[PDB]
C-alpha cells in the first residue's frame, strides 16, 4: 500500500513531537531503519545534507549523481529541467517531476532566516501556503516587499522561475494591490567595580527610549553631547581620583568635564560610603552636594523608575 | 572502565528505592542530596565518567526516577524542590529531554515564575538550557509561555554561574528556535538584555557565550537592524581580538549535530558572526585535532569557508584565527588574494583557482592564457566551449565564485567617476556589475542614455529585475 513512505516523509518534516514520535516507533516496529529530521536551513545546507535529504525522501540512485557535480542547498533552491536531464542524467520526465514534488515539499518546509530580509515567506504563505516555494525564487534576485510593485510577468517567468502563469497572475496582481503602498545620558563608572552596574542601568534606560553612551578626543565630546549625566558609586570608585592633581584618571576628567558643563549630575551608590571633600580635588567636590540615588537588586524597576523621575 | 557502573547502579538502586519509601521534610532532601552527590562523583572520571554518567542517567529514567523529580518539583515545600531541581539538573541528557518534553513541560514551566531566591532560579536556568537545545517545538512552548520571562528577568542579577546559564539558555535557544522564536525574543529585545553579559568583567566564557548568542541572533537578515540598534555587536569584535582559543579550548566539547550550528555563522557576511564562529572553530579544531577525528570538518565542510574567509579577509582577527584553525587542522592554509583584479595575470588566476576549489580546471585555464580581464568578462559559452566546463551545474558554482570574487575587487585602474560604491549603494550584489559597465565606457554622467539592451548584451546583466532596478536608478538619481 506504500505507508512506509509516508511515515518516512512524516520523520522527516516534522514539527510535532507526538506524529514523529508515532512514526518513529511504527518505523521502528516494521524492518526498516529510521530517518533523522532535516536541518530547515535549507540555504545553509552543504552536500551532505543533499546527500541525507535524498537517502530520506528515495532517491537514492542520484545520490552519486549529486555527490559528483557537488551540488549543495543553494544549488538545490536553484535546479531546473535542463540542468537535470544533462548533467545529472534525469532523463525520464516523470521522474524529474517527481524529483520536484518532493523539491515543492522541501521548498515549503524551509528556513529562510539567513537571506530573507524583509519576511517575504509569511507574505507569500499568507498569499497562499504552496507559494512559499517560491521564496527563493523572489530573494535570490534582489526583491523584497519594498519593489514588488514595479515587477513583470517576465521577471517571474525567467529570473525567478515561475513556471505557472496563474501563480504568477496572483502574485502581480497582490504585489499591485497590497505592496503598492548625540546621546542624551552618558555614564561615568570605574572600569574594575562598576561595570555590571553601568551596563545595567545602560539598559533600563535604552529600555525607556533613552539614547545611552557608554565607554581627550571623544570621551569630552561625549560629556558635551550629553544631555544629562549618571555617576556610579562602585565601592572604589573614587579611589583613584584621591590626590589626583596631575589629571591622570580616566573617571577625574569625566567628573571634572561634567562639572564644568552643569549637567543633571545623578548619582549612583552602591554599598559605597560618602568621602571626604579634603582627599579630593577642589573642582570635583560639588559631586559630594547632589542628591544621588541608593541601588536596591531585589527593586530595580522602582529605583530606575526613580531615576527617570530625575533626568530630563 | 565497565565496574564503575558496577559499583554505582545498586547504590542508586537503594537510593532511589529510599526515594520511594521516604516521604517526610528532611529525609527525601537528604536521600535526593546521597543521588546528586553520587552524580557528582560520576562527572569527575578522567574519560570514563561520561558513559557512566549517561549509563546512571538512563538507569534513573529506566527507574520511574524522572516522573518522581516531577512530582517531587510539585511539592510545597522549598529545601527539597531545590534539590530536586538541582538533581534534574545535572541528570538531563540527550535521551532524558524527549521524556521531560512529553510531560515535564508545565511543573518546570510553573517554577520559571517563582523567581526570589537564588536556589531555584541558579538551577532552573539551567534545566531551562537543557530544555531549549531539544526541538523548535519545545523552543515555541517555552518562549510563547513564560519561560522567555524567567531567562530574561535572571539576566539582572549577579550570580557568576546563573548568567553563564542564562547565556547558553538563550544562545541555545536562538540555534534551536527558528523564525517566530527569534522574532518573539528580539521584539521583546533578548538582545539588549545580552549588554550585561557581554561586558562583565568578572567571567569571560560568560561574555563569549553572550556574544555567541548575539552572533546566532545576528545571523538573521529581519533582525540585524535592531541588533546593531542594541549595541552588543560592538563588544563582540575586541572581545574575540582579546582572548586565545588555545586557553578556552578545555571548557569549551560538542557533537557534530552542534558543530554544524557553527558553519552558517561564517558564511552569513557578518563580521561579528565570522569571528565568533571562527574562534569557536579554531578552539574546537584544536580539540578535535588532539583527537582523530579530523573527518568530521571535512564532513560537514568548514574548511571551504575557513579559506573563503582567508582568502576574502579585511579583518585581521577572523583571518588569524581562519589561519590557526587550518594550521591546526591537516591542510595547507592558503593567500589572500590580491584585490586588483584587473591588474592580475595569469599566476594570481591560478592561485584563486587553487584557493577556491577549481584545481580540475587550472590546466584549462593555463593553455587557454587566462588573465583577470578575461577572467572578469567570462560567459556560459567560452566556459561550455573552450573551457571544458560542460556541466552547467559546474559552471553555476563558477558563477556563484565570480560573484564572490567581482564584489571582492579592486577597480581602482579603470572606474573614473567611482561607480562602483553607487552600484553597492544601491545593492551590495551590484557590484559584481561594475566591470559590466566600466568596460562599455560608461560613468555617472552617462547611465540616464542607457537602454535595457545595452545592459543585456553589452553590459552582461543577466537578470532582468536587476536591469530594471538600474534602469530606475539611473533615471531618477544620475539624470541631473
Amino acid at each position: 500500500i506504500g505507508a512506509i513512505q509516508s511515515l518516512k516523509r512524516l520523520v522527516s518534516y516534522s514539527t510535532n513531537g507526538t506524529k514523529s514520535a508515532l512514526a518513529k516507533r511504527a518505523l521502528r516496529l516494521l524492518g526498516e531503519e529510521v530517518p533523522r529530521p532535516i536541518l530547515p536551513s535549507v540555504p545553509s545546507w552543504k552536500e551532505a545534507e543533499v546527500q541525507t535529504w535524498l537517502q530520506q525522501i528515495g532517491f537514492s540512485k542520484y545520490c552519486e549523481s549529486f555527490r559528483e557535480q557537488q551540488v549543495d542547498g543553494d544549488l538545490l533552491l536553484r535546479l531546473t529541467e535542463e540542468e537535470l536531464q544533462t548533467d545529472l542524467g534525469m532523463k525520464s520526465g516523470i521522474t524529474r517531476k517527481r524529483f520536484f514534488r518532493e523539491l515543492t515539499e522541501l521548498k515549503t518546509f524551509a528556513n529562510y532566516s539567513t537571506c530573507d530580509r524583509s519576511n517575504l515567506a509569511d507574505w507569500l504563505g499568507s498569499l497562499d501556503p504552496r507559494f512559499r516555494q517560491y521564496t527563493y525564487g523572489l530573494v535570490s534576485c534582489g526583491l523584497d516587499r519594498s519593489l514588488l510593485h514595479r515587477v513583470s510577468e517576465q521577471q517571474l517567468l525567467e529570473d525567478c522561475g515561475i513556471h505557472l502563469g496563474v501563480h504568477r497572475a496572483r502574485i502581480l496582481t497582490a504585489a499591485r494591490e497590497m505592496l503598492h503602498s548625540t546621546p542624551d545620558v552618558f555614564i561615568s563608572y570605574r572600569r574594575n567595580s562598576g561595570s555590571q552596574l553601568a551596563s545595567l542601568l545602560k539598559v533600563h534606560l535604552q529600555l525607556h527610549g533613552f539614547s545611552v553612551f557608554i565607554d581627550e578626543d571623544k570621551l569630552i565630546q561625549s560629556v558635551m553631547g550629553a544631555r544629562n549625566f549618571v555617576l556610579v558609586l562602585s565601592p572604589g570608585a573614587l579611589d583613584k581620583c584621591m590626590q589626583d592633581h596631575d589629571c591622570k584618571d580616566w573617571v577625574h576628567k569625566e567628573i571634572v568635564t561634567a562639572l564644568s558643563c552643569g549637567k543633571n549630575i545623578v548619582p549612583i551608590i552602591d554599598g559605597f560610603e560618602w568621602p571626604e571633600p579634603q582627599v579630593l580635588p577642589e573642582d570635583m567636590q560639588a559631586v559630594l552636594t547632589f542628591n544621588g540615588i541608593k541601588w536596591s537588586h531585589e527593586y530595580q524597576e522602582a529605583t530606575i523608575e526613580k531615576i527617570i523621575r530625575f533626568l530630563q | 572502565v565497565q565496574d564503575a557502573l558496577e559499583r554505582a547502579l545498586p547504590e542508586l538502586q537503594q537510593a532511589l528505592s529510599a526515594l520511594k519509601q521516604a516521604g517526610g521534610a528532611r529525609a527525601v532532601g537528604a536521600g535526593l542530596a546521597e543521588v546528586f552527590q553520587l552524580v557528582e562523583e560520576a562527572w569527575l572520571l578522567p574519560a570514563v565518567g561520561r558513559e557512566v554518567a549517561q549509563g546512571l542517567c538512563d538507569a534513573i529514567r529506566l527507574d520511574g526516577g524522572l516522573d518522581l523529580l516531577l512530582r517531587l518539583l510539585q511539592a510545597p515545600e522549598l529545601e527539597t524542590r531545590v534539590q530536586a531541581a538541582r538533581l534534574l539538573e545535572q541528570i538531563l541528557v540527550a535521551e532524558n529531554r524527549d521524556r521531560v518534553a512529553r510531560i515535564g513541560l508545565g511543573v518546570i514551566l510553573n517554577l520559571a515564575k517563582e523567581r526570589e531566591p537564588v536556589e531555584l532560579a541558579r538551577s532552573v536556568a539551567g534545566i531551562l538550557e537543557h530544555m531549549f537545545k531539544h526541538s523548535e517545538e519545545t523552543c515555541q512552548r517555552l518562549v510563547a509561555a513564560g519561560g522567555l520571562d524567567a531567562v530574561l528577568y535572571w539576566c539582572r542579577r549577579t550570580d557568576p554561574a546563573l548568567l553563564r546559564h542564562c547565556a547558553l539558555a538563550l544562545g541555545n535557544c536562538a540555534l534551536h528556535g527558528g523564525q517566530a522564536v527569534q522574532r518573539r525574543m528580539v521584539e521583546k529585545r533578548a538582545a539588549e538584555w545580552l549588554f550585561p553579559l557581554a561586558f562583565s568583567k568578572e567571567d569571560e566564557l560568560l561574555r563569549l557565550h553572550a556574544c555567541l548568542a548575539v552572533a546566532v541572533l545576528a545571523t538573521n537578515k529581519e533582525v540585524e537592524r535592531e541588533v546593531e540598534r542594541s549595541g552588543t555587536l560592538a563588544l563582540v569584535e575586541p572581545l574575540v581580538a582579546s582572548l586565545d582559543p588555545g586557553r578556552f579550548a578545555r571548557c569549551l566539547g560538542r557533537g557534530p549535530d552542534d558543530l554544524q550550528r557553527l558553519v552558517p555563522l561564517l558564511d552569513s557576511n557578518r563580521l561579528e558572526a565570522q569571528c565568533i564562529g571562527a574562534f569557536y572553530l579554531c578552539a574546537e579544531a584544536a580539540i578535535k585535532s588532539l583527537q582523530g577525528k579530523t573527518k568530521v570538518f571535512s564532513d560537514i565542510g568548514a574548511i571551504q569557508s575557513l579559506k573563503r574567509l582567508v582568502s576574502y579577509s579585511t579583518n585581521g582577527t577572523k583571518s588569524a584565527l581562519a589561519k590557526r584553525a587550518l594550521r591546526l587542522l591537516g591542510e595547507e592554509v592558503p593567500r589572500p588574494i590580491l584585490p586588483s583584479v584587473p591588474s592580475w595575470k595569469e599566476a594570481e588566476v591560478q592561485t584563486w583557482l587553487q584557493q577556491i576549489g577549481f584545481s580540475k580546471y587550472c590546466e584549462s585555464f593555463r593553455e587557454q592564457q587566462v588573465d583577470g580581464d578575461l577572467l572578469l568578462r567570462l560567459t556560459e559559452e567560452e566556459l561550455q566551449t573552450d573551457l571544458g566546463m560542460k556541466s552547467g551545474i559546474t559552471r553555476k558554482r563558477f558563477f556563484r565564485e565570480l560573484t564572490e570574487l567581482k564584489t571582492f575587487a579592486n577597480y581602482s585602474t579603470c572606474d573614473r567617476s567611482n561607480l562602483a560604491d553607487w552600484l553597492g549603494s544601491l545593492d551590495p550584489r551590484f557590484r559584481q556589475y561594475t566591470y559590466g559597465l566600466v568596460s562599455c565606457g560608461l560613468d555617472r554622467s552617462l547611465l540616464h542614455r542607457v537602454s535595457e539592451q545595452q545592459l543585456l548584451e553589452d553590459c552582461g546583466i543577466h537578470l532582468g529585475v536587476h536591469r530594471a532596478r538600474i534602469l530606475t536608478a539611473a533615471r531618477e538619481m544620475l539624470h541631473s
